[PDB]
RNA sequence: CAUCGGUUUGGAGCGGCAGGAUAAUGGCGGAGGAAUGUGGCACGGCUUCUGCUGUGUGUUAUAGCCUCUGACGAUACUGCCA
RNA sequence: CGAUGAUUUUUGCCCUGCACAUUUUAGAUGGAUACGAAUAAGACUUUUUAGUCGCUGGACCAUAGCAGGCUGGCAACGGUGCGCUUAGCGGAAAGGCUUUGUGCGCUUGCCGGCGGAUAGCAAUGUCAACAUGCGCGGGGAUAAAUCCUUUGCAUACGACUUAG
């Protein structure tokens, strides 16, 4: 066959889930320009934003009509359960682990070191025989 | 103006398998294989089916859009080169001095040797590019046939032969001698 | 942002003046910098344009004695060095010390062939230039104006990359074995607690 | 036990200056790992030590110290202004200083 | 600038001959009310025998966007001065607020015609309700059905000067 | 103002500075480019300028008015006894140029070449190369190790050879030792050729054939300090010029307010290093031939 | 080191109050309308109709949107807090 | 900038294992932590259709013990430091990267017993790599250059080519 390698880009389209401020989720509801979109979400304010200020996530909210108001976006977001889909990805998991690490205390860091010593002992023991 | 999207559709004949990976096109047909690097252009490819390939430019300005149909045409020339071939015919034009053209082989290399051009004692030699076949036509007097799979190589050999036979220090409107491309077609007639 | 003992920069794909300014501020502030692969550096603009600029540079020489005039160095590392030195107060003792903190090379000679090379994103050509613009490779500009050792460097760079590939294949193999050992000790008491701490 | 450091690494970068005139009474200090005025405001009021070696021993020691303190931030990239009891000599531009964790307010 | 749309109303000072002079309203795009009232008198003396000394400002009010989160297409009619003459032009902008389209216009004529704020008169700003009202292809290309486009060659901003891994531009 | 009339410059700016050569032995700046397919052979030879003579020769140049007719031609005799091979050097390609890696020497060096390494030979203990001569002790594996290093890493191989100056009428006893690059064959072939020729004589007939065109490297005749008139061939000033006439009248314009490097000045003339090319070999004579 | 007084630079500072179209929005309710027309329906090209899809129709259906509006409730912005 | 020859029979020189004391530092204070290439691209699995990873190093390694003391036990047969030792690779400035066996330690993988005070509420509160000298110990080698006379392939004088 032809065997053409295609790009795996993320598209600016109605229904794209985006991160805003590296904390909160929102979805694209309508495209303004090459540079600007209108975003909305359950926990964010409906606003016109520049695509440079947001990051497209690999998640699409399916069947979201163009220009949907806040109620429609919230209802379809709850139905598609976008929050759970986001929280199950390695991206959100790495963000959560970064936050959890940033909340450790000095005593907890000491415990982390001690447990790491124990796990390294076990790992070297397993590695030498395999 | 930054056109949002511009598209072109390749058409792949039945026996041809285009193959694109990282802007390196490899076209395979009954007549052989041809390859082309397009890394100097920002284009993306989508396989619609086995008979069509979409060529896209996203958010391209006037010149970058202009570089899109040329990509299409280059790949199309590759496609028709491995399924029909290319054939350029050259006619020998002289008023008095016959042009003596031979296909010689020196140092293991093929050359086109032009002698007696305008009576000159100089011997002109043109290297024959790889994948290009030269032939002295039997059906026509004073005709050279340049054929091959690659249109670029064939046309460039024809241009080399035409350019090496330029007339100097004369009225070229009067001294019309030279070797000129008379027919640009394909090996397989259609 | 850490203070390093030596920062070894892989110069491939870096824009000449942006890397030069960053390295100048680094060595002025007491940081030792090594730049390798200066033949893979980049200048924005087509090759012919930068070659014309270098020929404008070559025009300049002391009329009454050519030996006193500017000394036009042709090696890529020396082109980068001239760019950097133009950004340093090199006629003071402090600028001289800062310049002593710097080393520039073609290729990756020892001992840096077995050390870590970093990149400088603020000066990377693929991240800075608009994707349609034309650029020059300093290795090609150097050969066009008199540099003699282009083919020597590429022969030695292919030998280094063959050796560096053997390194990576070995390192990748031991990473695969260690990952399989860390998988065995997962879901253990130490591993479960470390997962609750974020590790 | 391989590490014993209780200070943050710093560097003496510059004096306070315009294009042509310098003010030795204020030093510009780069605290390691600080990249914004918000980060640098943790270190306001902390004591700074410049530790150096000298030819003559004083009480059996060839190590001398000039003490200072962080007074304010400088610019937008996390440098701070410091005030030392005796001005840091200009030869220390690029030399490392010690940013102490006291007076502590944690 | 960073602008607001103002309703400025003024009149000639009442006389014993004319004790209720006509009230004139203008829509002014100004950064603040000091420039809003200044621009008002600038245009009235282009249209009426009035001055700030012989007139009176009656009301200055901000006109807020009706639907600030509805994407619109605006047509703006302009009268600007070039280095050589005076020209009328019409351009179109996509935005969610009427004010933000005028702000884009000022940036755009600065960029494409070197036309400063002082050289521009806004004749009219109209929201184009029908897709057939859109004349310009640079905003008509965003009114197509099921519009999608990627953003190739993403450049990520780093907090550090040095990076230990190879740069990438996927997105 | 411009010159009233045009004239070419006096002398060449491509032979500056007109200073004394750093050494009396002319050094080969560039050797012939190496071709692997050729046999292993030397590219240079050292000789001594004996004198000039005259020959008579029939010219073979069709279209010339002297074709098939006798011409009388000046010729130079170069006394060239065979050179002795005593060493070999390996060179490595580096991004900074060729770099000598190792030098391997022969076991025995004659006294005439060991005098090369002395300023006061008669007052010396003559200790040169004695420990090195001991390096050949009963297995000579140090020498083989260095030769293997040359084979493994060198790209350019040059032999070390010295003249047998005792066979010439010169009263000088120091031999002349020079590096002569080996061309042809692989690096291993060159190293084997050099090793097998240690302490052997190599003749001119193994380097140069008759009718060859060869180049001559030498330091020219010294003339000492010379004025501009003969150093640079400038025009003598009129007879009635005050303070003398063997001068350059104007050594510069007012600006640049310096003397330029292109103006002819008095200085040392002769004793320069020259490379002279395309000298035809009319005869490679043999010392054993009585005719 | 502590506390004070004078001067001064800050905080992802916190709270209360006022004004405006007694913000404009949004959410909820009602009425009307259209298309870059959802479902459906009727023809098609590739699909074992596997976000299949295209073109017509028409007006909420198996998506929605726009305009006007009714009673509430916030927030932004700008001020004030002895 | 490199290769190479010879390096004082003087108590002088070289190499090396220590031990002590000194001078200096453009500035140690856990670790310079090694593919290459593309960027309109990379890398996994099936299938080349599709899904997944990145969206920064806030990472990775190391990190507990009088600046880290003295002792005991358990579990493992691992980790690590040093000393010999085996083999291989590295010439771009290799002067480094691996590796075999062995011995002596330590081990915080787990559980114990004893010690630190008073430097007084902080004062760098002194802990490093490079160099040199000096005492020992073990090996090792045993020169030239200049002036002077001479030469004339050189030359104003220096310098140069020679010879002694
Ligand atoms: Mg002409
Ligand atoms: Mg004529
Ligand atoms: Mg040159
Ligand atoms: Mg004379
Ligand atoms: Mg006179
Ligand atoms: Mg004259
Ligand atoms: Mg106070
Ligand atoms: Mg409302
Ligand atoms: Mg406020």
């Amino acid at each position: 066959s032809s065997t053409v390698k295609a790009a795996n880009w993320r598209f600016v389209e109605v229904g794209r889930v985006v991160l805003v401020d590296n904390k909160e989720l929102a979805t694209i509801v309508e495209i303004i320009d090459q540079k600007r979109v209108l975003i909305d979400g359950p926990k964010i304010q409906r606003q016109a934003i520049a695509l440079a200020k947001i990051v497209l996530t690999p998640i699409v909210l399916p069947n979201l009509p163009r220009g949907s108001r806040t109620a429609t976006v919230t209802k379809k977001w709850a139905a598609a359960d976008i929050d759970a889909k986001w929280a199950a990805s390695g991206w959100a998991k790495k963000l959560a682990n970064k936050e959890r690490r940033s909340q450790l205390s000095d005593f907890e860091r000491f415990q982390v070191m001690v447990l790491k010593k124990q796990r390294r002992f076990a790992t070297k023991k397993a590695l030498v025989k395999a | 103006m930054k056109y949002i999207q511009t598209d072109q559709i390749l058409d792949i004949p039945e026996g041809v398998t285009v193959d694109i990976k990282a802007r390196v096109v490899k076209v395979t047909g009954p007549r052989g294989e041809l390859t082309k690097d397009l890394k100097h252009i920002d284009v993306t490819f989508n396989k619609i089916n086995n008979r069509a390939i979409k060529i896209t430019v996203h958010n391209g300005d006037r010149k970058h859009v202009a570089a899109l149909r040329t990509v299409k045409s280059l790949i199309a020339n590759l496609i028709t080169g491995v399924t029909k071939g290319y054939k350029y015919k050259m006619r020998f034009v002289y008023a008095h001095f016959p042009i003596n053209v031979n296909i010689i082989k020196k140092d293991g290399q093929d050359y086109v040797e032009i002698r007696n051009f305008l009576g000159e004692k100089r011997v002109r030699e043109v290297k024959i590019h790889e994948g290009v076949t030269m032939e002295i036509s039997s059906t026509q007097k004073d005709e050279l046939i340049v054929s091959g799979n690659s249109l670029e190589a064939v046309s460039q050999n024809a241009a080399d032969i035409q350019q090496i036979c330029r007339v100097r220090n004369k009225d070229i409107r009067k001294f019309l001698d030279g070797i000129y491309v008379s027919e640009r077609g394909t090996i397989v007639e259609e | 942002s850490s203070f390093e003992k030596v920062v070894v920069i892989d110069g491939k794909g870096h824009l000449l003046g942006r890397l030069a300014s960053i390295v100048s501020k680094q060595i002025l502030n007491g940081q030792k910098v090594v730049v390798v692969r200066c033949e893979e550096l980049n200048i924005s603009g087509e090759f012919f344009r930068n070659k014309l600029k270098y020929h404008d540079y070559l025009r300049k020489a002391t009329r009454y004695n050519k030996k006193k005039g500017p000394f036009h160095f042709r090696a890529p590392s020396r082109i980068l060095y001239k760019a950097i030195r133009g950004m340093i107060p090199h006629k003071t003792a402090r600028g001289k010390a800062a310049l002593e903190r710097l080393k520039v090379f073609e290729g990756v000679p020892p001992p840096y062939d077995k050390k870590k090379r970093v990149v400088v994103p603020q000066a990377l050509r693929v991240l800075r230039l608009k994707p349609g613009r034309k650029y020059t490779t300093v290795g090609k500009l150097s050969s066009a104006v008199g540099w003699k050792y282009e083919s020597v460097v590429e022969k030695l760079e292919e030998k280094r990359k063959v050796q560096s590939a053997e390194y990576y294949a070995k390192k990748k193999a031991l990473t695969k074995k260690l990952n399989a050992a860390k998988a065995s000790t997962a879901e253990s008491e130490a591993a479960q607690k470390l997962a609750a701490f974020g590790y | 036990a391989e590490s014993h450091r209780l200070y943050v690494k710093g560097k003496h970068i510059s004096y306070q200056r315009s294009k042509s005139v310098t003010n030795p009474n204020v030093s510009l200090i780069q605290i390691e790992g600080v990249a914004s005025p918000k980060d640098a405001k943790f270190y306001l009021g902390k004591r700074i030590a410049y530790v150096y070696r000298a030819p003559k021993e004083i009480r059996g020691s060839k190590i001398r110290v000039i003490w200072g303190k962080v007074t304010r931030t400088h610019g937008n990239n996390g440098l701070v202004r410091a005030n030392f009891k005796k001005n840091l000599p200009p030869k220390t531009f690029g030399a490392s200083v010690r940013i102490m964790l006291y007076p502590s307010n944690i | 600038s960073r602008l607001n749309e103002y309703q400025v109303i003024g009149r000639n000072l009442p006389t014993e001959s004319v004790p209720e002079p006509k009230l004139f309203r203008m829509r002014i795009f100004a950064p603040n009310t000091v420039v809003a009232k200044s621009r008002y008198w600038y245009f009235l003396q282009k249209l009426h025998k009035v001055k700030k000394a012989s007139g009176e400002i009656v009301s200055v009010n901000i006109i807020s966007e009706a639907k600030p989160t509805k994407v619109k297409t605006f047509g703006i009619w302009l009268r600007y001065e070039s280095r050589s003459g005076i020209h009328n032009m019409y351009k179109e902008y996509r935005d969610v607020t009427r004010v933000g389209a005028v702000e884009t216009m000022y940036q755009d004529l600065a960029a494409r015609h070197r036309a400063r704020f002082r050289s521009i008169h806004i004749l009219k700003v109209v929201e184009l309700e029908k897709t057939d009202d859109v004349k310009r292809q640079y905003v008509k290309q965003f009114l197509t059905k099921d519009l999608k486009f990627p953003l190739p060659h993403r450049v990520q901003k780093s907090k550090k000067l040095f990076q230990a891994t190879a740069p990438t531009t996927f997105y | 103002s411009h010159r009233k009339y045009e004239a070419p410059r006096h002398g060449s700016l491509g032979f500056l500075p007109r200073k004394r050569a750093a050494k009396q032995r002319g050094r080969v700046k560039s050797f012939p480019k190496d071709v692997k397919s050729k046999p292993v052979a030397l590219t240079a030879f050292l000789g001594y300028k004996a004198g000039m003579t005259t020959i008579v020769r029939d010219l073979d140049r069709p279209g010339s008015k002297m074709h098939k007719r006798e011409v009388v031609e000046a010729a130079t005799v170069v006394d060239t006894p065979p050179m002795v091979v005593v060493g070999v050097v390996g060179y490595v390609e580096t991004p900074r140029g060729l770099r000598s890696l190792t030098t391997v020497w022969a076991e025995h060096l004659s006294e005439e070449v060991r005098r090369r390494f002395y300023k006061n030979w008669y007052k010396s203990k003559k200790k040169a190369f004695t420990k090195y001569s001991g390096k050949y002790a009963t297995d000579a594996k140090q020498v083989e190790t260095e030769l293997a290093r040359i084979k493994k890493y060198a790209s350019v191989v040059r032999v070390l050879a010295h003249t047998q100056i005792k066979k010439t009428p010169l009263s000088q006893k120091k031999a002349h030792l020079a590096e002569i690059q080996i061309n042809g064959g692989s690096v291993s072939d060159k190293v084997d050729w050099a090793k097998e020729h240690f302490e052997k004589e190599v003749s001119v007939d193994s380097v140069f054939e008759q009718d060859e065109m060869i180049d001559v490297i030498a330091v020219t005749k010294g003339h000492g300090f010379e004025g501009v008139t003969h150093r640079w061939g400038t025009k003598k000033l009129p007879r009635k010029t005050h303070r003398g006439l063997r001068k350059v009248a104007c050594i510069g314009a007012w600006h640049p307010a310096n003397v330029n490097w292109t103006v002819a000045r008095a200085g040392q003339n002769g004793y320069h290093h020259r490379t002279s090319i395309n000298h035809k070999v009319y005869r490679v004579g043999k010392g054993t031939d009585e005719a």
